[PDB]
């Protein structure tokens, strides 16, 4: 047990062993059950419904890739050329997730949309599949 | 500009017989033509509203259909409380004379 | 039950004018069921010549549209209360006629005690007593 | 044989009602001034409007019906009741006034408009008095039996001074759906406000709505695009307003020629009233010109498409509101913080059969009843130097008169009052759909 | 590239291709940090919540059927002769979803409840046979 | 069909059966559009975020077992003798369930440590396999 | 008094207490708070020793 | 006999909506609504 973030200096593969225990705690936090108009409980109020609408945010770009429940996936989509390309024993080896983060920052956007793309496909292929 | 025009001037019948009147307009209405009933020396007070629709206080016997420009109020079992004028009206417009329902 | 009271019968002569007020009162105070919501259309019954519109009166802003035959010589105007649950209504025909007389209703457009019949204006259910105004010499 | 297959994010919609929040520009809004429709709290809106074309696809629209002007009405509603919640509250503002005439530079138009009041309000502490004297429009101040003189709504309502650093300027406004609700906006560009709309697109936001305040006119606001489109509920019905829109601008310039001068009055602890101390300089009553040509026109337009309804044979008749409030029976609008009446006889006045300018004379009231709110009144501070305005009529909201059985002619007076008609101008072509994206449909495919 | 809704008027057979593009816009807006109590910070927590709860609402819809995550979802309960019968080849080449949604708007509810049941039964059938 | 809660009272196996009617039941209730500050409007703001963050809670703990979409799930940690040894056919056929929270109510919170323990070490053994 | 001509002046509640009591800011959930335990930080830059609560 | 005394004509000064002006108004209050101040003194 490493606690929250824990492994965050730590190499990939040990994050990604430890995954649940950041999984754990993106919902429910320390935060009686009636509701306040003070200061503290209007930004208890607004803290909440932040905290739902951004695990529920995750959540869905989770499931529309067919990853639902799933804290590591398998999908379909290569690795571009234009994506970084370093060694994999360096990356699983060599890196801190939060490098890798500031390494790919850009591309994002279009490695999502091509999960999106390949989820979509596959289910039409195997409904295709199915039907016979 | 619409000229409603009520027939029969007076309709006079037994009690429990059906009666009927026109109220033919001169253009396309559609249905919102609304029926009243003067009794004398009394307000009027509302039969059919909308044409078709019937006011929630009186019975279901007074039923009034038509669509266009011709419009037919109908008063089933005829009851001596029910001698009174009746008259169209649609919008601004009313009748010149209006029916009036008398006991034979 | 909306209920509208006019003022007693007036004798005039040709010339005058007459001003007859009309009390509502049980309309209710929320927004679509005030008084500042229903018009108060005023109808006259010509003996013989059936029923007759002249003009109606929204009471919110005291907008008046008059009847083409009665235009330049009728006016309206209104008294509605704090709560907006009642009013009263005014109507002067300032060129009275011996074709004039004729028993005036004023009137609104809520059949029931619990609808928003704001919208529509033409369900003339609350009819007033009727002011019997005699214009002759 | 068949078997159900559900579907996720099916292209399916209800109507159905919502909340609709707020997004505006940032660059709208000075971010240094604040604004009685509070802009600052609307999200930012997306620099790039995203609007999706649906082919293929007829909505029945209804204007009539919608729940978005309603909505819009309540929302500013409550935006000019909060805006006021802590500004200068002016009970002791109600006294008895030694008012008498200002005959200095006067000219014959504005001759007993204006009255100089001279009354007793007290100071910092409430042990002594303080004689000052303000100026005040004849329609703010109500005579009592030099006379004697107390505000216009000083028995029927409290009087509260607008913040004199909170701006009166509309700032368009984007009423956007959340999440699982789409708007759909109607494309046609000849579109009665009810009835299928054969191009239906749908957006995330609607348009920049100004909330322009108006009567008579509607003033700064959204054009029609191929011809003047003329919708009513019901044209045979005479009790329901028409509304008229504009192809082409109509360009009315406001003027204040007055150079009112603002004076603090201590009348408190803390609060202070402002009010019209001196005008600087010759006396002149505030008009709007509206050109003749440009004008007259644009009745020839509105009377070419109204005749579509009525006939072709029939004398359409413009003419002046007859009886009502000064709302209704004066264009009132609101330019640059000081409120106008405008005469608006000359524009209507006019009998169609099958360079110069109209000047319009306007009276400015300060003691304002908005939206006609039992017990709640607003006093418009005086605004500091000659005021201007350049709008565009965009638009009318007419009515037709009643009973003409046999007669050919047709009167239109204008006529606004309800503000919900004033914001269906522009919320005619927007609807609120409610999106169920789960649908099952019959496949011959089998779950193992 | 269709955008939000832009089958709306095309075939079932492209609405069923591009359902990722509706299913996407389902939980995000353009909908700072702080909340306020003006009338837009309180419509747009309202509106926060009402997207928040509709998106939940559907997905918990799709998990108890045993189709959390699937876009498509092939299910073991059949078409009974109540139900709409045209055929095949029209239903999935000649109409449009809201077509489809409004002829059998009145039988959803019965086929929620028949998938109920039967993702029941096959969850204990399953159950049952993965203990031997 | 037995309504909500409806086997609170019946053998573990009828309630085993009917799941889906308590799973219904926990994100909509009877709780127009418009949001407003009366008490009872905000009391309605707190039940339904109170109602949706609980069900999200719940739901996250059933995915991130690898369970999400499953009223029912298998999983892989066998039971330790510290917790509750009786018999099958009597938990199962003389039981209810209130009675069997109450016996193991101590022990939930090493339990579910454990099934995130499993499901981690499982994901990280399938993605392995799955490279081959 | 000399707040009196320029604002208007509140008693403060004689039962309301002024005494400092300890808050600890809490980030919601999805949200950490860092805390940097160097001893010697001169409130910008790197922090060697970063820990999280 | 009853309600003898149980209700008081109070006539006491009100200001009206001009606050330089006063008004002289009278009120039926019930006793247990009005405490004497030591026709007598009433609040
Ligand atoms: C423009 O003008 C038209 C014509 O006047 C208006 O259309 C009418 O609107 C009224 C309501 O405002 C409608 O009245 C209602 O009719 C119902 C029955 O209608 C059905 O059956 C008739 C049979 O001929 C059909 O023609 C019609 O299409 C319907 O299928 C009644 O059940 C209603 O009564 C109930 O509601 C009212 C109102 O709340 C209550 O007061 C009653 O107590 C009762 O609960 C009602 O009478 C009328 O039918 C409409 N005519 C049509 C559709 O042609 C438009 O509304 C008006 N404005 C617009 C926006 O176009
Ligand atoms: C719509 O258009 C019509 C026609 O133009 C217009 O009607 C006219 O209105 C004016 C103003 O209300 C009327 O003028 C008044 O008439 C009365 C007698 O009937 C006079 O006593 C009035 O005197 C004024 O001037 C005096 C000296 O300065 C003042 O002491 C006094 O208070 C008045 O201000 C004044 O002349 C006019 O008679 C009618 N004539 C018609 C019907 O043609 C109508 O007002 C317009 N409606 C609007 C503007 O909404
Ligand atoms: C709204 O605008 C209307 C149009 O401008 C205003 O109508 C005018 O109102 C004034 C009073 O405010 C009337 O004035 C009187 O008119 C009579 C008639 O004389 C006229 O003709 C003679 C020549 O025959 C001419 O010398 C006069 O100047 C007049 O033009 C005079 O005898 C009186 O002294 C007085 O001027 C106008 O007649 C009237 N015009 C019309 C077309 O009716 C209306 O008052 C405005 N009202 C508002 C602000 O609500
Ligand atoms: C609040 O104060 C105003 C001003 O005193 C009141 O307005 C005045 O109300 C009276 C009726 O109580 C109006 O009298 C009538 O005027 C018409 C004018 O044509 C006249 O024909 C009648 O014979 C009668 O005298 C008066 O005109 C009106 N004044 C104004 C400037 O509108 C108002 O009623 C008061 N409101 C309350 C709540 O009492
Ligand atoms: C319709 O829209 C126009 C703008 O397209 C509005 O005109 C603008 O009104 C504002 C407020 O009166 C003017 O602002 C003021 O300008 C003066 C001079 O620069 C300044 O001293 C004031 O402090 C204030 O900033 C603005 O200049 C003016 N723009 C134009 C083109 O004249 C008009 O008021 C709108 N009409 C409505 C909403 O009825
Ligand atoms: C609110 O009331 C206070 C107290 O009367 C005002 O403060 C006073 O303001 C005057 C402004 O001229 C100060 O006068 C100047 O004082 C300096 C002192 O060195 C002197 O050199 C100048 O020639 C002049 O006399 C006065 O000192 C000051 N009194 C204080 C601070 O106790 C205050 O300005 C008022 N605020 C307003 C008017 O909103
Ligand atoms: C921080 O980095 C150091 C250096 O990479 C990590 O220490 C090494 O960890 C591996 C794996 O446990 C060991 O095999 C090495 O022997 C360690 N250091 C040496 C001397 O080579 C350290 O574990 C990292 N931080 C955390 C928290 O994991
Ligand atoms: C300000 O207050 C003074 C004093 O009340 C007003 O002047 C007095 O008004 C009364 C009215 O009945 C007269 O009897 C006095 O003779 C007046 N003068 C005094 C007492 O010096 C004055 O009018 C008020 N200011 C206004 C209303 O302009
Ligand atoms: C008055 O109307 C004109 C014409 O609609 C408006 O001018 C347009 O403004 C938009 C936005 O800046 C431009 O995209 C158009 O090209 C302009 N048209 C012309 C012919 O200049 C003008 O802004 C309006 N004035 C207002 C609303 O105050
Ligand atoms: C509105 O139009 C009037 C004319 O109808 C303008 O009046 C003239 O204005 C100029 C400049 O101030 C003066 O020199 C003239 O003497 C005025 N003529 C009259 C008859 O008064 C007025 O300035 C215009 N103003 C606006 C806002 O457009
Ligand atoms: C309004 O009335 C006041 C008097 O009540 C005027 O003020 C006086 O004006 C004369 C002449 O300029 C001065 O001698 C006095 O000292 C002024 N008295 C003051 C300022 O209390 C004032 O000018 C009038 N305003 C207008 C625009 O007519
Ligand atoms: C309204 O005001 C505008 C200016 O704000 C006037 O527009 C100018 O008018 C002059 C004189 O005709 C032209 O030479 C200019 O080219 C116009 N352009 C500008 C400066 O905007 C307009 O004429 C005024 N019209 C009315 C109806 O008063
Ligand atoms: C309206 O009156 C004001 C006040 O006199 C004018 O502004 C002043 O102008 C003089 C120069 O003539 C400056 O010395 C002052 O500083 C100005 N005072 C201010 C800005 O408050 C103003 O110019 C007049 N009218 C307009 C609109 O020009
Ligand atoms: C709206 O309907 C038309 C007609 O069905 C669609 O156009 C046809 O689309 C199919 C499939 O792409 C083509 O094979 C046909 O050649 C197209 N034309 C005709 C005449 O059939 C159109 O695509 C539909 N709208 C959208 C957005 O898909
Ligand atoms: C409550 O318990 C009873 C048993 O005590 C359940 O009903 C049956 O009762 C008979 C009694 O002879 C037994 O033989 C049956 O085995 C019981 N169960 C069944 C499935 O029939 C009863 O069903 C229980 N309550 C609920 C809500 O199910
Ligand atoms: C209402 O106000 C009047 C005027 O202030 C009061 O009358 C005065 O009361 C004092 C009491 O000490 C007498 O000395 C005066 O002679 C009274 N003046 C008169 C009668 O004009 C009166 O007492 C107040 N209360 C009521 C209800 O009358
Ligand atoms: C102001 O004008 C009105 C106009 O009716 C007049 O009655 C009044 O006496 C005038 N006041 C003064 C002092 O000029
Ligand atoms: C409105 O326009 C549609 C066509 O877009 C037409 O079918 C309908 O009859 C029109 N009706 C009215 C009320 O103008
Ligand atoms: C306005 O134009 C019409 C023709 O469209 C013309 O008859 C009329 O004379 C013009 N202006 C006026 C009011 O004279
Ligand atoms: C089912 O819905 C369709 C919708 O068009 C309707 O025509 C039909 O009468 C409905 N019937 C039943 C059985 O609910
Ligand atoms: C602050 O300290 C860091 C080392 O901890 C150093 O890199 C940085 O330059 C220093 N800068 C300032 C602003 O003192």
């Amino acid at each position: 047990f490493l606690g929250f973030l824990g492994a965050a200096g730590s190499t990939m593969g040990a994050a990604s062993m430890t995954l649940t225990v950041q999984a754990r705690n993106l919902l429910s936090g320390i935060v009686q059950h009636l509701l306040k108009l003070t200061v503290w409980g209007i930004k208890q109020l607004q803290a909440r419904v932040l905290a739902v609408e951004r695990y529920l945010r995750d959540q869905q770009l989770l499931g529309i890739w067919g990853c639902s429940g799933k804290l590591i996936c398998c999908t379909n989509v290569p690795w571009n050329s234009s994506w970084s390309n370093r060694n994999l024993s360096e990356i699983w080896d060599n890196m801190t997730w939060l490098q890798w983060d500031k390494e790919i920052s850009n591309y994002t956007q279009i490695i999502y949309g091509l999960l999106e793309e390949s989820q979509n496909q596959q289910e039409k292929n195997e409904q295709d599949l199915l039907a016979l | 500009g619409v000229h409603l025009t009520q027939s029969p001037a007076s309709l006079s019948a037994s009690v429990g017989d059906r009666v009927t009147f026109t109220c033919q307009a001169s253009q396309d209405i559609t249905n919102a033509i609304n029926w009243y009933q003067l009794r004398p020396g009394k307000t009027p007070k509302l039969m059919i509203h909308d044409g078709s629709t019937l006011r929630r206080g009186v019975p279901s016997r007074f039923a009034g259909s038509g669509f266009g420009t011709k419009f037919t109020f109908t008063i089933d079992n005829l009851q001596p409380e029910d001698l009174a004028t009746y008259f169209c009206q649609h919008y601004e417009f009313f009748p010149p004379v209006g029916t009036q329902v008398e006991l034979n | 039950h909306v209920q509208l009271w006019q003022s007693g019968a007036e004798v005039k002569k040709p010339g005058a004018s007459v001003k007859i007020s009309c009390s509502a009162w049980g309309f209710g105070t929320t927004s679509g069921y005030s008084f500042r919501d229903y018009r108060v259309h005023w109808v006259r019954h010509i003996a013989g010549q059936g029923f007759q519109w002249m003009g109606h009166m929204q009471p919110r802003y005291g907008a008046v549209n008059y009847a083409r035959q009665f235009q330049g010589r009728i006016t309206m105007t209104r008294e509605v209360s704090f709560d907006a649950s009642g009013g009263t209504a005014y109507m002067e025909l300032r060129s009275l006629r011996s074709d004039d007389t004729a028993v005036y209703y004023c009137v609104t457009h809520k059949l029931y005690d619990g609808e928003d019949a704001s919208d529509l204006t033409w369900r003339l259910d609350p009819w007033g007593q009727g002011t019997r105004v005699i214009v002759s010499s | 044989n068949l078997w159900v297959t559900v579907y996720y994010g099916v292209p399916v919609w209800k109507d159905a009602e919502t909340t609709l929040f707020c997004a505006s520009d940032a660059k709208a809004y000075e971010t240094e001034k604040h604004n009685v429709w509070a802009t600052h709290a609307c999200v930012p809106t997306d620099p790039n409007p995203q609007e999706i074309h649906l082919e293929n696809v007829t909505e029945e629209f209804n204007m009539w019906k919608n729940n978005m002007v309603e909505q819009m009405h309540t929302d500013i509603i409550s935006l000019w009741d909060q805006s006021l919640k802590p500004c200068v509250k002016l009970t002791p503002l109600c006294v008895t006034l030694q008012c008498t005439n200002v005959t200095n530079n006067i000219t014959d138009d504005m001759r007993g408009e204006l009255k100089n009041c001279s009354f007793n309000m007290t100071t910092e502490l409430r042990d002594k008095k303080q004689k000052v004297y303000s100026l005040f429009y004849r329609l703010d101040v109500v005579q009592i039996n030099n006379k004697e003189y107390r505000l216009i709504n000083c028995n029927t309502s409290a009087i509260t001074q607008a913040c004199p650093k909170v701006s009166f300027e509309p700032i368009p406004i984007h009423y956007c759906a959340p999440a699982g609700f789409a708007i759909l906006k109607c494309k046609d560009k000849k579109f009665n406000g009810t009835g299928p709309c054969p191009s239906v697109s749908t957006v995330q936001c609607t348009h920049g709505i100004k909330p322009v305040v108006s009567t008579q006119l509607l003033l700064n606001g959204s054009l029609a695009e191929e011809e003047v489109m003329i919708r009513s509920e019901n044209i045979t019905n005479n009790a329901k307003n028409i509304l008229v829109q504009f192809n082409t601008p109509v360009q009315i310039n406001c003027t204040r020629p007055n150079n009112n001068t603002r004076k603090s009055i201590r009348i408190g602890p803390g609060q202070a009233f402002y009010a019209t101390g001196d005008i600087i300089g010759d006396i002149r009553q505030a008009h709007c010109n509206v050109s003749k040509a440009t004008w007259n026109e644009t009745l020839g337009k509105v009377v070419k498409q109204l005749r579509k309804h009525f006939g072709n044979n029939t004398i359409i008749r413009f003419a002046n509101s007859s009886g009502g409030d000064l709302e209704v029976t004066t264009h009132s609008f609101n330019c640059g913080g000081e409120f106008f009446y405008c005469n608006t006889s000359g524009l209507f006045n006019s009998t169609w059969i099958s360079n110069d300018s109209i000047t319009l004379p306007c009276r400015i009231k300060q003691i304002i009843n908005m939206w006609q709110r039992i017990g709640q009144a607003m006093y418009a501070p005086p605004i500091q130097g000659v005021i201007r305005c350049v709008s565009n009529i965009t638009g009318l909201i007419l009515t037709r008169d009643g009973g003409s059985t046999n007669s050919t002619t047709e009167t239109f007076r204008p006529g606004g009052g309800d503000m919900r008609d004033n914001w269906r101008s522009e919320l005619y072509k927007y609807k609120v759909v409610k999106i169920e994206p789960l649908g099952v449909a019959p496949t011959r495919c089998k779950r193992r």
